């Protein structure tokens, strides 16, 4: 995967602890989430989660604030098998499980609480796009983004840069994925040594930075003196 | 020769081959650029028709069809009347991801099969 869809769940409110069918959660709504990501579609929803899907363990009961956990993770991660199309559909479902929190999705007694559906445009970037969905029973607060995987760069995450300090290159990685040459090197892949200052362009050369070596028939510190 | 000097210069498991006095990469399918660092965009040729969406994938493209379309390029309108669904000699009309049965007088229902 070259890019990742990241979704951060921030706040959920279900103050009366109700299910979608109108029955109250008993004793409380033990809430976990289901995420369905897919391509943009305006027509009534058809078919599977084409961009991927994921489920969470129970994060809270009834109303609760959801906090991040770098390592039940939040933000959630959906790694992508494709270059990011630029548009999407997102479906978030809130569920109640009467069973144990280990893979609540596999539990037989689950009942839906509520769900939302969004669609739109998103560019790859580190900025979080923030959204709220309020209805009379429940509220959901969240934010999302698409960022590159480690060592992928560019507006479509299509360019790979991995830092080198050996024979093939001496560089770091810029935000656009282009190599940033360490001091004394040049060229696209930073594999060209910058020869000593004033070393004759045609008659002198270097294999190491800050050096001047003479081609046949030349002499002096800068290799500019014929024979 | 030159590939021996250092860690493989070809990204994405590419194949280094020495050439005289320098070198080149033989990239796995779907990758381009001198050192295989660029993911080829297979969707550049815009193969997908009928408002379909082209997914650029590694070494291949996939067209996601609007509902009711099929084929590699979403170039085929699926014939929903192929199985002859309509009963009591109703008329099947092939629509977009749908089929409408027009019943003769006195018949009703989706497949026109009632009193
Ligand atoms: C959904 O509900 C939340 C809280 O119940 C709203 O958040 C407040 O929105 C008002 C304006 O609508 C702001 O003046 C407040 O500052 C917001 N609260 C906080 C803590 O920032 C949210 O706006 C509601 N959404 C809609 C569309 O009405
Ligand atoms: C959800 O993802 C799993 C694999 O992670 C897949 O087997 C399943 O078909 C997906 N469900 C939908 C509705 O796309
Ligand atoms: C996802 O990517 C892997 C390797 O990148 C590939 O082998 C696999 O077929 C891809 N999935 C699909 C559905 O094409
Ligand atoms: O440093 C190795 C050099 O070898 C030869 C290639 O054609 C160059 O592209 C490369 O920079
Ligand atoms: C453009 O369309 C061709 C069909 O010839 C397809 O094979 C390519 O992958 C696409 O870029
Ligand atoms: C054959 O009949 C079925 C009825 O379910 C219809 O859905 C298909 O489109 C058709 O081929
Ligand atoms: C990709 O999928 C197709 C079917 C359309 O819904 C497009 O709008 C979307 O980008
Ligand atoms: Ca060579
Ligand atoms: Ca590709
Ligand atoms: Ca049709």
């Amino acid at each position: 995967s070259s890019s990742i869809f990241q979704l951060r769940l921030q706040e959920f409110a279900n103050e009366r602890g109700m299910l979608a069918n109108g029955r109250p959660c008993e004793p409380g709504c033990r809430t976990f989430f289901r995420i369905c990501l897919k391509h943009y579609q305006a027509t009534f929803s058809e078919g599977p989660c084409t961009f991927g899907n994921v489920s969470t363990p129970v994060l809270g009961t009834n109303s609760f604030v959801i906090r991040d956990k770098n390592s039940g993770r939040n933000p959630l991660q959906l790694p992508l098998n494709f270059t990011w199309p630029g548009t999407f559909s997102l479906n978030i479902q809130a569920w109640h499980t009467p069973g144990d929190d280990l893979r609540p999705e596999t539990s037989p007694g689950n009942s839906l609480i509520s769900q939302i559906i969004i669609q739109g445009s998103l560019a790859v970037g580190k900025n979080w796009k923030s959204d709220e969905q309020n209805n009379t029973l429940t509220r959901l607060r969240y934010s999302y983004r698409v960022v590159c995987s480690d060592n992928y760069y560019g507006d479509s995450c299509s360019r790979l840069c991995k830092k080198r300090d050996d024979h093939f290159g001496h560089y770091e990685c810029q935000p656009d994925g282009s190599p940033s040459c360490l001091p004394g090197w040049t060229g696209k892949y930073c594999d060209q040594p910058i020869c000593l200052s004033g070393c004759h362009e045609q008659n002198g050369y270097c294999s190491k930075p800050d050096e001047c070596n003479c081609r046949p028939g030349w002499q002096g510190p800068l290799c500019n003196e014929a024979a | 020769d030159e590939c021996a000097l250092g860690a493989n210069p070809c990204e994405h498991a590419g194949k280094c081959l020495n050439t005289l006095g320098s070198f080149e990469c033989q990239c796995l399918q779907g990758y381009t650029g001198p050192r295989c660092e660029i993911d080829v965009n297979e969707c550049i040729s815009n193969p997908c028709q009928n408002d379909a969406t082209c997914l650029d994938q590694i070494g291949e493209f996939q067209c996601i069809c609007m509902p009711g379309y099929e084929g590699v390029y979403c170039e085929i309108n699926t014939d929903e009347c192929a199985s002859s669904p309509c009963l009591h000699n109703g008329r099947c009309v092939d629509k977009i991801n749908e089929f409408l049965c027009q019943c003769p007088k006195g018949f009703s229902g989706h497949l026109c099969q009632s009193g």
